[PDB]
């Protein structure tokens, strides 16, 4: 019962997510979710008066394309620095032991700010705000064993990604910066790569007094 | 205490050319302070060296022994850990490089004798040190052929030079 | 040496090994079906061959009831053997148990014996089968036992 | 009688790593195949076997509940019969052992 | 015409680039689902490369028994080589010489080493002598003894084969188990099949046959290193599956106008059903025996 709580700069969920519009990809109630953002929007600007959703996506562009380099370069404290505490370990730790070969090629559109939403006042005296930014660029991947041999991906072709990238912010921290907090994937997105090795799932392990039942 | 094969473990490669060959897979795995004598466990190891990893399980499985008990434990779970973690195509594909036995922390005990003689008991413990390397098993050396021991008494006999002169 | 010694220096002396193939006979008799060490289940079976043919020799004769009596010491059995037992093998002549090794015991690493009567209500024990007459080898002597019908 | 000196790591790696002294391969082990699972050509299945010993300690239980008690065994043929069958004309004055479970297929 | 080697090598030149176009024509990886619906390790499921695994592959993922024992697949109930590559979502089923009923790799084991024979006969006769292959006939397991139609020489319809000589073919067909040779599988287009055995009117017959029967004219070659040959199905993974093999007795057909067939017969016995020296003695007498279809 010490008086020393443990003092989070971030939260582990998404307030509100946004849900993925179907045909989104495939194409190349709306002034209710309007109108919540810029609730959101002016929740942001009273916190921090210096704010423009309009020049945010430039920024966020940049903090995945640095987060992703200092992934590539094995940075982890320039990743702490553009990636919250949610989103650093599972980016970390699949890929601790492995070679991981990542470059941005291109914007096929400019990144859209989709959705803004915050938080109540009661979190533990801290307010923070999430940013949900659509993102459709051309990457490329190509992860290495701890012996060097490729897994995944091709080292030159690049290919068509689309994120639902999530930021966040602590409004009350006098030092709070916007981070990567996670990225929502569409529950109808495409299915992704196929993997370089082949795979055996096992079946059930049967006890000698157990019937082995279809 | 050193853990250096768990470090040998966890070592890292630098991605590979597009023209050089595959580096087959090396997976490192030990379990500490069996209470087992280093010397049985030798045994077993020089048992199961060099040999598949079904191979070495087959023996292991069939052996009398507490020691064969759990190597063939220790062999499973590096097999797990082998194609879990290290990349490692078929769990079949794989032979025992280094098999070892070390010396574990042992204990005292006082062991009554006759008269009023005492012995002090050591209360044993041992390390199991193996190394899986993907890949079919290297195949058994030859044994010498009576051609190859004339070509090196030849080779000998060729080799012999004037001693002690100019 | 000990050439032409048929038995088995077992238990604390001869009287000691006499009463552990009792035990063993009376619980392979309860149970139908016993594992033991491989030589104790070797000499049981001897004498469980022995007792059934002293079962079917039968009820009324005083030296089969007697026989029944010390060789049986739970005295629910000697009923047991002389009304089922031997109505079982009254058409069978000599064939009565079946024997066979089971692996290791998991403490003493002993060389472990599986002994059971034949007929039996127990589920039946993986018995070691022959290769099918559909093999490679079979078809081609099935084939040189044709070719030799023919020929004679 | 006492060792008159030491004797040596390298006599003694000799002693110890006399082909004798080492662990013999064994060549009889074989795929038990009606479960795949490895075998002595000599021996039972140990897994097949777990398996019958596991059922017949559940049938020997049940006749122990039937029977209740010590010193009464029966002077009738037993039978064992599993859920969704009635007795057959052979097993008429046969005992009657109920087991609640499907009958196993290696069990005929 | 051209020289023995000149053949062989423009057959290998040939069948390497219709593997390489097959191999082409699924230039990206994919993913299928076999389903091991076996008795041993049931309902197992492998994730693997379309096109590229095989049966092999399948084994070599379950453990190195299933890869040392078996010698035939069942994919979807049909019999598939343990090197043929699998083309869809299927299940499969190992099949050892030591099931319940082992047929079918009893044929499988029956037509490989007829095809191991006949190559052991092209690769034996000289070379001023001519050597023309008809056919591996399917005779069943119980006849004794795998036989292969040769036409050989005008200048040799009058000779007879010694037992040296016969000795001389089983050396040869030792040499082939020895050098251990991966039953290479192709199904392959019947215009391809034809301008691989061209320099062959018995193969173009056999091949037009089997095109004939089958709707697609898909035809089944088989290569051990060099020599190809068109099979009437599935075949054992390696030559060193064979421990025992003999090439019996040599007979000629009845009709010598217009040609002379000879009949070559040998008997065979693989490493896992290795029969005893009298057993075997027994079985090389009655595959010295004739055999007729
Ligand atoms: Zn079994």
């Amino acid at each position: 019962k010490s008086d020393r709580s443990i003092h989070l700069a971030c939260t582990a969920g998404i307030f509100d997510a946004y849900v993925p519009p179907e045909g989104d990809a495939r194409i190349s109630e709306r002034m209710k979710k309007t109108m919540a953002s810029q609730v959101s929007i002016r929740r942001i600007k009273d916190y921090d008066a210096n704010f423009k959703i309009k020049d945010f996506p430039e920024k966020a562009k940049d903090i995945f394309i640095e987060a992703h380099l200092c992934l590539n370069n094995s940075d982890h404290d320039r990743l702490h620095t553009l990636v919250t505490e949610h989103c650093f370990p599972d980016m970390t730790w699949d890929i601790k032991y492995k070679t991981v070969r990542w470059s941005f090629v291109e914007s096929l559109e400019p990144s859209h700010v989709v959705q803004v939403r915050c938080s109540s006042m009661m979190n533990q005296g801290n307010v923070y705000g999430q940013i949900t930014v659509r993102m459709h660029t051309r990457q490329t991947l190509a992860i290495y064993d701890r012996f060097g041999r490729l897994m995944y991906g091709q080292e030159d072709v690049p290919k068509d990604v689309l994120e639902y990238v999530v930021f966040e912010k602590q409004l009350t921290n006098p030092y709070g910066s916007w981070r990567m907090h996670t990225k929502i994937v569409p529950p109808w997105a495409p299915p992704k790569q196929p993997i370089l090795k082949t795979v055996m799932i096992p079946g059930p392990q049967l006890k000698p007094e157990e019937e082995y039942e279809e | 205490i050193s853990r250096k094969w768990e470090k040998k473990n966890k070592i890292v490669y630098p991605p590979q050319l597009p023209g050089e060959p595959r580096r087959p897979a090396e997976i490192y795995h030990c379990r500490r302070q069996i209470k087992y004598s280093k010397d049985k466990m030798w045994y077993l190891a020089k048992l199961i060296r060099g040999m598949s990893i079904d191979q070495a399980l087959a023996q292991l499985e069939f052996n009398d022994k507490k020691g064969a008990k759990i190597i063939k434990e220790v062999l499973l779970e590096a097999q797990d850990m082998a194609v879990r973690d290290h990349n490692v195509e078929f769990r079949s594909n794989l032979y025992i490089a280094e098999s070892t036995s070390g010396r574990g922390q042992c204990l005292k005990r006082i062991r009554y004798h006759g008269r009023g003689r005492f012995g002090i008991m050591e209360k044993v413990y041992c390390h199991y040190f193996v190394k899986l390397v993907e890949g079919p098993p290297p195949p058994p050396e030859p044994p010498k052929t009576a051609v190859a021991h004339a070509k090196e008494y030849i080779q000998q006999l060729r080799s012999r030079t004037i001693v002690h002169t100019l | 040496i000990s050439h032409g010694r048929v038995f088995r220096r077992m238990g604390l002396g001869p009287e000691s090994r006499i009463h552990l193939l009792r035990n063993l006979l009376t619980g392979l008799v309860r149970h139908e079906r016993i594992e033991a060490p491989w030589a104790r289940v070797d000499e049981m079976r001897g004498y469980a061959e022995k007792l059934i043919d002293y079962g079917k020799l039968g009820d009324t004769n005083e030296r089969a009831m007697r026989m029944a009596d010390f060789w049986l010491t739970e005295k629910d059995l000697i009923p047991k053997l002389f009304q089922v037992l031997a109505p079982r093998y009254k058409d069978q002549t000599g064939g009565y148990t079946r024997m066979l090794q089971i692996p290791n015991r998991s403490l003493d690493r002993a060389k472990m014996a599986v002994i059971e009567y034949k007929g039996n209500c127990l589920p039946p024990l993986p018995l070691p089968r022959r290769d099918s007459h559909l093999t490679l080898l079979n078809q081609l002597l099935q084939g040189l036992r044709q070719d030799l019908r023919q020929s004679q | 009688a006492a060792p008159k000196n030491r004797r040596t790591i390298e006599v003694n790696r000799c002693r110890r790593r006399n082909p004798q002294k080492l662990i013999k391969v064994k060549n009889n082990i074989d795929v038990c195949p009606e479960c795949g699972h490895l075998k002595q050509k000599h021996v039972l299945c140990a897994y097949c076997y777990e398996k019958v010993c596991k059922e017949t300690a559940e049938i020997r239980r049940q006749i122990g509940k039937q029977e209740g008690g010590p010193f009464k065994a029966p002077t009738i043929e037993t039978v064992v019969l599993y859920t969704g069958e009635t007795p057959s004309e052979q097993d008429q004055g046969k005992r009657i052992i109920e087991r609640d479970r499907k009958r196993p297929s290696w069990f005929t | 015409q051209l020289s023995p080697t000149e053949l062989t090598e423009m057959r290998n030149d040939l069948f390497n680039k219709e593997k390489a176009r097959q191999l082409s024509l699924t230039p990206r990886t994919e993913k299928i689902e076999v389903k091991h619906v076996g008795k041993t390790d049931p309902g197992t499921v492998f994730v693997m490369n379309k096109n590229i695994s095989t049966p092999y592959s399948c084994a070599m993922h379950l453990s190195e028994w299933y890869c040392r024992k078996s010698i035939l697949a069942l994919v979807d109930g049909q019999p598939w080589d343990m090197y043929k590559p699998l083309t869809k979502s299927c299940e499969i089923k190992f099949l050892t010489f030591k099931d319940c009923d082992p047929g079918e790799v009893n044929k499988a084991y029956w037509r490989s080493c007829a095809m191991m024979m006949g190559c052991v006969i092209e690769r034996a006769f000289k070379d001023e002598y001519m050597v023309n292959l008809v056919r591996a006939p399917e005779v069943p397991v119980i006849s004794g003894a795998f036989c292969y139609d040769v036409v050989l020489d005008s200048k040799l319809d009058e000779w007879m084969p010694t037992k040296e000589n016969l000795r001389s073919f089983t050396k040869d067909a030792h040499a082939l188990i020895y050098k251990d040779l991966p039953f290479e599988t192709l199904e392959v287009e019947a215009k391809v099949a034809l301008e691989i055995f061209q320099h062959s009117k018995y193969k173009v017959d056999f091949i037009e046959e089997k095109a004939s029967q089958n709707p697609e004219r898909i035809v089944k070659l088989h290569r051990i290193g060099d020599f190809i040959d068109v099979s009437e199905g599935p075949l054992i993974p390696r030559t060193s599956i064979c421990f025992q093999y003999e090439v019996s007795a040599v007979h000629n057909l009845q009709p010598t106008q217009p040609s002379l067939i000879r009949r070559f017969q040998g008997v065979s016995l693989p490493v896992h059903l290795r029969a005893h020296f009298t057993i075997w003695d027994k079985l090389l007498e009655r595959s010295r025996k004739m055999v007729t279809e």
